């Protein structure tokens, strides 16, 4: 059975060499949770999280290749992704965050390798997280019901400009 | 250890060998010898012709892996030939190598379409090696009157990126808007069906017209209508059942086979492309040359550059370990080509690959892969063509690096 390397190499064409995803959709999968991982991909695999195209790389590997895999992935270093936040919202960005989201993700949901669980956040790729949220608000994604009630009713109490001070604070955080 | 490793060849699979090898452990001086100063992409061409795109987009130096301890001479290899383990260039140079990998890419035939010439290129363009061919080709298109029709002329058999020729179509017809939907872009194929032709088909009627003939694609299959062995500046193509296509701009896709360096080394079979040991890509005729994908046959994985690189990895890793010290292992590679077909169309064919069981036979991991479901829903085409420049601007930073 090939190594955990061997099984990685052929994401590099994707989401970076080591993960660390170039522009400008791609999200970097660097520092990733191994836990995390596992359930996403297993996830991917089943159909339960809508792919464009992870379904179909997912459903080769199984169980034991995704421990490998984020046994490797789970070494590397995060490199934020450099792109363009908006500073006027980079603020607003913060307080949303605290009021709402900081009692899962993390510090500014950045990859903290703080042992065990953590959904980065923090200097992934705009785009992608965009289309992150469309997943999740078009019930496409398994989504944690406080998770939700936050994103769902709470941060709606600012509506979508909520958001978007959301995704030009994550970006600011490189 | 101190090693020479020569690799010849300095486009995706051999930059993809070259420095991977390199970074695998930085003792081996790695020399890369490829005639010119610029990597012209060719997978994402169609999107410079298309009008999307700048050239300059997909032009990329060697600076990055040379800067990376790389040796890269630029200097076109001449012969090649082992027992004293040598490599010649056309200038002089000899490089000892202790082992090679050839990466040449794929020669055009021109000859099979007789009409067509080296020389007739810069008339009719085969756009099949980037550069300044896919130039050419935009300035005809620019050129072209509104009204003036496009034809495409895939070979078939084997050749590099299936889809090329029918999203280079779509790219085409995406232009040609331009003209006014007055226009058509003509494809006499050598094929009875093609790569992801449904979802090309699902995606030509729902924008450039297809079932409706008010449309500005139109397919022709194949044998009959392969475009052989005539075509002339009379701006004609004759299809193998006689037809004549009159068209202002005729993009003639030759037959191709492993580039030219692997016929004069001896690395070519029967079939004119390159016999490799599945695990390590060392080739099964002469010994210490390693040939990668697209000069190489390799099971069920498409001559594209994704598996180029793969593959590079799997011979980087399988010289490098084999070179100076024990048995390599087992491997997975991996192949995606990506199609855009429209800013906001996009599709793509996935698959995963395992030596399947013992020994040569490369197989795709059943159950896995595919192509963009046909029922795909807006935001999957939406997000496939961002996806896509992602896995561009991916892959051209792991390669040159
Ligand atoms: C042209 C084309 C191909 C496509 C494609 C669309 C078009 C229009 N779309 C693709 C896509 O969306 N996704 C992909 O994954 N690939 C696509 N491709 C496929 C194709 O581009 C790749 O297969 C290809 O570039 C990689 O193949 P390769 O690595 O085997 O070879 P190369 O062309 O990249 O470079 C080979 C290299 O060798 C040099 N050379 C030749 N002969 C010598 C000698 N004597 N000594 C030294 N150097 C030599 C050659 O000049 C070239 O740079
Ligand atoms: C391009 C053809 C891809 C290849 C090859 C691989 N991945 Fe991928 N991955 C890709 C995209 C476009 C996305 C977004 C999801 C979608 O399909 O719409 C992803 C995402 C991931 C994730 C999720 C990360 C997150 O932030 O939640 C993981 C866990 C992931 N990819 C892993 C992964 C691995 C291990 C691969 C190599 C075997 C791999 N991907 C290949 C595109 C592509
Ligand atoms: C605690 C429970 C919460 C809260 C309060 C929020 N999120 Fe987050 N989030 C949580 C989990 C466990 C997950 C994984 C998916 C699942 O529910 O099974 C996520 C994931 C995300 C993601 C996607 C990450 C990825 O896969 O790349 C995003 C973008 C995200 N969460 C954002 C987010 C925001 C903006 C929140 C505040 C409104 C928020 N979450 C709250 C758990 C929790």
């Amino acid at each position: 059975e090939p190594t955990a390397e061997m099984l990685t190499n052929n994401c590099a064409g994707c989401h970076g060499t080591h993960g660390n995803s170039v522009g400008p959709a791609s999200p970097s999968i660097a520092q990733m949770d191994p836990m995390v991982f596992v359930e996403v991909m297993e996830g991917f695999k089943s159909g339960e999280i809508a792919s464009t195209i992870m379904g179909r790389i997912a459903k080769g590997y199984s169980t034991a290749d995704f421990e490998k895999m984020a046994g490797y992935f789970k070494q590397q270093t995060y490199q934020p992704a450099k792109q363009s936040f908006d500073t006027a919202l980079a603020d607003t960005g913060a307080k949303l965050h605290d009021k709402y989201c900081e009692k899962c993700h993390v510090e500014g949901g950045k990859p903290l390798a703080d042992e065990e669980d953590y959904h980065i956040l923090a200097g992934q790729w705009t785009p992608y997280l965009q289309y992150a949220m469309s997943d999740f608000r078009e019930e496409r994604r398994p989504m944690e019901k406080k998770m939700a009630s936050k994103l769902r009713e709470l941060l709606k109490a600012e509506g979508d400009a909520g958001l978007d001070a959301l995704f030009a604070f994550y970006a600011s955080q490189q | 250890a101190g090693r020479k490793v020569v690799v010849v060849g300095g486009g995706t699979g051999g930059a993809t060998a070259a420095k991977y090898i390199k970074l695998a452990d930085p003792s081996i001086e790695v020399t890369l010898i490829e005639p010119n100063t610029d990597y012209y992409t060719c997978y994402l061409s169609n999107e410079v012709i298309g009008g999307d795109r700048k050239l300059e987009s997909i032009k990329h130096g060697y600076d990055g892996l040379r800067a990376h301890g790389i040796q890269v001479v630029h200097d076109s290899a001449t012969g090649i030939d082992p027992d004293k383990k040598l490599v010649k260039t056309a200038g002089g140079a000899e490089f000892g190598y202790d082992r090679c990998v050839v990466a040449p890419g794929i020669e055009l035939i021109y000859d099979k379409i007789e009409g067509y010439s080296e020389e007739a290129a810069a008339k009719l363009p085969h756009a099949w090696k980037a550069g300044e061919q896919t130039a050419i080709l935009r300035k005809q298109l620019e050129d072209m009157a509104d009204g003036g029709t496009v034809v495409i002329a895939p070979p078939a058999a084997p050749f590099r990126c299936p889809p090329g020729p029918y999203e280079r179509a779509s790219q085409v017809a995406y232009y040609l808007k331009a003209h006014k939907p007055m226009s058509k872009v003509i494809i006499l194929d050598s094929s009875q069906t093609f790569s992801k032709q449904s979802q090309f088909s699902k995606g030509w009627e729902r924008l450039y017209g297809f079932g409706t003939e008010n449309a500005m694609i139109e397919w022709h299959p194949g044998p009959d209508s392969a475009v052989v062995k005539v075509d002339g500046g009379e701006m004609m193509v004759e299809t193998a059942f006689g037809d004549e296509f009159k068209a202002d701009v005729i993009n003639l896709i030759p037959p191709q086979r492993a580039g030219k360096i692997a016929q004069i080394a001896g690395l070519t079979n029967d079939a004119g492309w390159c016999p490799v040991d599945i695990k390590t890509f060392e080739s099964s005729i002469h010994k210490g040359i390693h040939v990668i994908g697209d000069a190489s046959i390799a099971n069920p994985m498409p001559k594209s550059g994704y598996s180029a690189n793969s593959q590079g990895k799997v011979a980087a890793a399988a010289v490098v370990v084999l070179l100076k010290g024990e048995e390599p292992g087992t491997p997975s590679y991996l192949n995606t080509c990506y199609s855009i077909l429209a800013p906001a169309y996009g599709i793509s064919v996935a698959a995963i690959y395992r030596p399947n069981a013992d020994g040569s036979a490369i197989e795709s991991v059943p159950d896995s892969g595919g192509v963009t479901p046909v029922d795909a829903p807006d935001w999957v085409l939406e997000r496939e063509v961002q996806y896509a420049y992602s896995w561009y601007n991916n892959i051209v930073h792991d390669t040159f690096g």
